[PDB]
RNA sequence: GGAUAGUGGCCUACCAUGGUUUCAACGGGUAACGGGGAAUAAGGGUUCGAUUCCGGAGAGGGAGCCUGAGAAACGGCUACCA
RNA sequence: UUUGGUUCUAUUUUGUUGGUUUCUAGGACCAUCGUAAUGAUUAAUAGGGACGGUCGGGGGCAUCAGUAUUCAAUUGUCAGAGGUGAAAUUCUUGGAUUUAUUGAAGACUAACUACUGCGAAAGCAUUUGCCAAGGACGUUUUCAUUAAUCAAGAACGAAAGUUAGGGGAUCGAAGAUGAUCAGAUACCGUCGUAGUCUUAACCAUAAACUAUGCCGACUAGGGAUCGGGUGGUGUUUUUUUAAUGACCCACUCGGCACCUUACGAGAAAUCAAAGUCUUUGGGUUCUGGGGGGAGUAUGGUCGCAAGGCUGAAACUUAAAGGAAUUG
RNA sequence: UCUAAGGGUCGGAACGAUCAACUU
């Protein structure tokens, strides 16, 4: 019933326990996306090895801090204006941040698509 | 329905004889053997086309009333003796 | 979208109306009221 | 009729007339149907015999 | 299943009569193995039925209960009351007594 | 039956591919047409009029309320005549969007009308 | 088809039932002229609009007109009500 | 690629014009032959249905059983039987109060009954049977997106209360009287109307409770009572025996109703959520915005009625209100 | 003074062949 903080709130709902993280959602290019972003960026572990019905590709180890929760979000615009303000989701200015956007092009993080001046929708936001 | 009865008596009345009235015809089953076709000329008689025969029917309902229990009842006595 | 709600409300109508910063008006009777509990006096007021 | 078929029997000469027809073209075109048994089944024994008349060869001995 | 329910078997093969007059030439004609009487078909309509068929050759067991319902027995709706299986089905005819 | 198209799971196998064959098996098997072989025989007789997930829907539903035409009381049959209803209904749907014809059936004689063979 | 400076139910006739609507028709309310923009905004927003500038509409109410390139006119007539 | 499949539109030259039927390809059309892995996401710890096993105080309808209640016919005798704090009102040489056979009537389902089973919810405990249902389990059976929550609209909805008939045991609003009080229209007796049961029809409210919306996630331990797996051991079926069988024990899982203790939540109390998120975040239905004035005024609708449903504003106050802690 | 609507028998969407009238 919603594939995104579904999982991410199973990360988010984890390492506030503290572990070495779990199962998730099914797959999904996103999720499995998004569960890149991260690592790419550092935070969670070495996204894993499942494969079943829709089950397939992962698991995920968790590792590091990630504190806390990796963020899921249920709207989505962007750009100029925009990105720039919503990175006020972001837990401090002064680095810190990371807003995983969804830009027209690539599933993108908050500079990762500030890139080539892209934008678009507001898939999530990380630390 | 009444109003048959135009605007005229009352209402409790009108009801009652208008529950008693929808009832006062059409019969609505085989006494002898057939389909709907009988009824209750005026009281106590009640014929039936589809056979061409006269049950003993009710009153304002030629439906027997109480005689469900004498149906039972009556004939259920019938049980004793032989059994 | 929808949904709007109560508290302050459009309507208006009152008695000066005007929310005026007075209201003009000609001095009908002189009923110097008398004080509410706790407190106690004659509360000398004009109709 | 015994509801309202009517309103002036030019109008039953009309319905009778015209639903006679509209029908009739419903057949018409159920024809289709033919069509698509023909223009498949055709090549369904085509596509048989094809491979028929392309790979005859244990036809001439078997048994 | 039951016989309310071995008839309805019986209406996909066999041999339904159909009939009240044409029970009658079912059985006097010679064909009717059966005959489904209902309860409702009257007396004579009924002792003479047997009359009919207890001369020919046949077994009859008198039916259920209500005739215009002994039809949507066998489909029709049309309430039947007196039916001459006459051919063989699926079905236990040769068993629907001992 | 095609519900019970598989009771051939029973003494046949496998849950059925020999209809396509992915994670397969290991057992005799003649191919797709020792599937078709028996598979066609099946149902002593085929089928497709339409159409089983609700040609039971509209059965069970169908009886289901025989009782409730005679008993009349089992306001308690009601409650739930509604529910096999609401549902043989919420099939229709997904075929009055798709399977079934664009109206009859996908609205059907339903309630009603004992269907239909 | 009639009018228009000219589209068009603009108006006539003839013929057909149509068109809108809970995704809010219709109707009711506005101490309603619209938009510039005004005020207090961390942000998000509330709230305001007839001083100027654009666009509209009216010179007591209400119609109808002559004049003309241009007006249904205010600082022009005509009648009604006032 | 292919007159066979027709069927157009008008261009180019024919000198010019127009009109022609030849082409002549250029669309679209049915055919024909030939090309190419020649066309169908998975089978959601989503949902629907198949199936078979079963469980249950689930639902309807019939019918069984029982004890008692109060009442009778005849009883045995004999001097009080009530009735509470203590009395009284009453019953009573009328045969009560206390027993004696028997039958009569409608309620009602004791005891077992709990740590709870079943139901959407209200609510559901005697017997047997007939009627149609329901979850959980068992498989991957069958489908493949069908779904999730919902203003509208609707089905069921305790008890009283209305309509009409049936009866009418018990208790028991109103109503009487008996005590009691300064005062008793009550609370304590005792009669007793209605009602309590019933069938066809209304009514749609309740502390209608778990005062806690529905769907899916994830977050942590143990025990105990319902279907499925295995070892089976434990004692008996099945008997001359085994085994099996029946209960039954132990390890599992499923889903149930519940209990006992950390992180984390809260104003507290408490909470297995009332948990997660700085202070979004998974989707949705709903209701709240100081007290009162009030669920009143008016309007429209629903109803037979009682009432339900919808539902204000004027004015009026600064506290009312939760939890906790002490007197 | 005009316009329009609304029917019966015989022969194949037929025509009218023919017949007769109220009334809106």
């Amino acid at each position: 019933s919603s594939v995104l903080a579904d999982a991410l709130n199973a990360i988010n709902n984890a390492e506030k326990t503290g572990k070495r993280q779990v199962l998730i959602r099914p797959s999904s290019k996103v999720i499995i996306k998004f569960l890149q972003v991260m690592q790419k960026h550092g935070y969670i572990g070495e996204f894993e090895y499942i494969d079943d019905h829709r089950s397939g590709k992962i698991v995920v180890q968790l590792n590091g801090r990630l504190n806390k929760c990796g963020v899921i979000s249920p709207r989505f615009n962007v750009k100029i204006g925009d990105i720039e303000k919503w990175t006020a989701n972001l837990l401090p200015a002064r680095q810190f941040g990371y807003v995983i956007l969804t830009t027209s092009a690539g599933i993108m993080d908050h500079e990762e698509a500030r890139r080539k001046h892209v934008s678009g929708k507001i898939l999530g936001f990380v630390y | 329905i009444t109003g048959k009865y135009g605007v005229r008596y009352g209402s409790s009345l009108r009801r009652q004889v208008k529950k008693l009235e929808i009832q006062q015809h059409a019969r609505y089953d085989c006494s002898f053997c057939g389909k709907k076709t009988v009824k209750r000329g005026a009281a106590g008689i009640w014929t039936c086309s589809c056979c061409k025969k006269t049950v003993a029917g009710g009153a304002y309902t030629v439906s027997t009333a109480a005689a469900a229990t004498v149906r039972s009842t009556i004939r259920r006595l019938r049980e004793m003796v032989e059994a | 979208n929808n949904y709007k709600k109560r508290l302050l409300g459009t309507a208006f109508k009152s008695s000066p109306f005007g929310g005026s910063s007075h209201a003009k008006g000609i001095v009908l009777e002189k009923l110097g009221i008398e004080s509410k509990q706790p407190n106690s006096a004659i509360r000398k007021c004009v109709r | 009729s015994k509801g309202n078929a009517f309103k002036h029997k030019r109008a039953l000469v009309e319905h009778i007339i015209q639903a006679k027809a509209d029908a009739q073209r419903e057949k018409a075109l159920n024809e289709e149907a033919e069509a698509r048994r023909l223009k498949n089944r055709a090549a369904r024994d085509r596509r048989a015999q094809r491979v028929a008349e392309k790979r005859d060869a244990l036809l001439k001995e078997d048994a | 299943e039951s016989i309310n329910q071995k008839l309805a078997l019986v209406i996909k093969s066999g041999k339904y009569t159909l009939g009240y007059k044409s029970t009658v030439k079912s059985l006097r004609q010679g064909k009717s193995k059966l005959i489904i009487i209902a309860a409702n078909t009257p007396v004579l309509r009924k002792s003479e039925l047997e009359y009919y068929a207890m001369l020919s050759k046949t077994k009859v067991y008198y039916f259920q209960g209500g005739n215009n319902e002994l039809g949507t027995a066998v489909g029709k709706l049309f309430r039947v009351g007196v039916v001459s299986i006459l051919e063989a089905g699926d079905s236990d005819i040769l068993t629907t007594l001992a | 039956e095609q519900i019970v198209k598989y009771a051939r799971k029973g003494l046949t196998p496998s849950q059925i591919g020999v209809l396509l064959r992915d994670a397969h098996g290991v057992t005799q098997a003649r191919v797709i047409t020792g599937n078709k072989i028996m598979r066609i025989l099946k149902s002593n007789g085929l089928a497709p009029e339409i159409p089983e997930d609700l040609y039971y829907l509209i059965k069970k539903a169908v009886s289901v309320r025989k009782h409730l035409e005679r008993n009349r009381k089992d306001k308690d049959a009601k409650f739930r005549l509604i529910l096999i209803e609401s549902r043989i209904h919420r099939l229709a749907r997904y075929y009055r969007t798709v399977a079934v014809l664009p109206p009859n059936w996908k609205y059907e004689s339903a309630t009603a009308s004992a269907l239909v063979n």
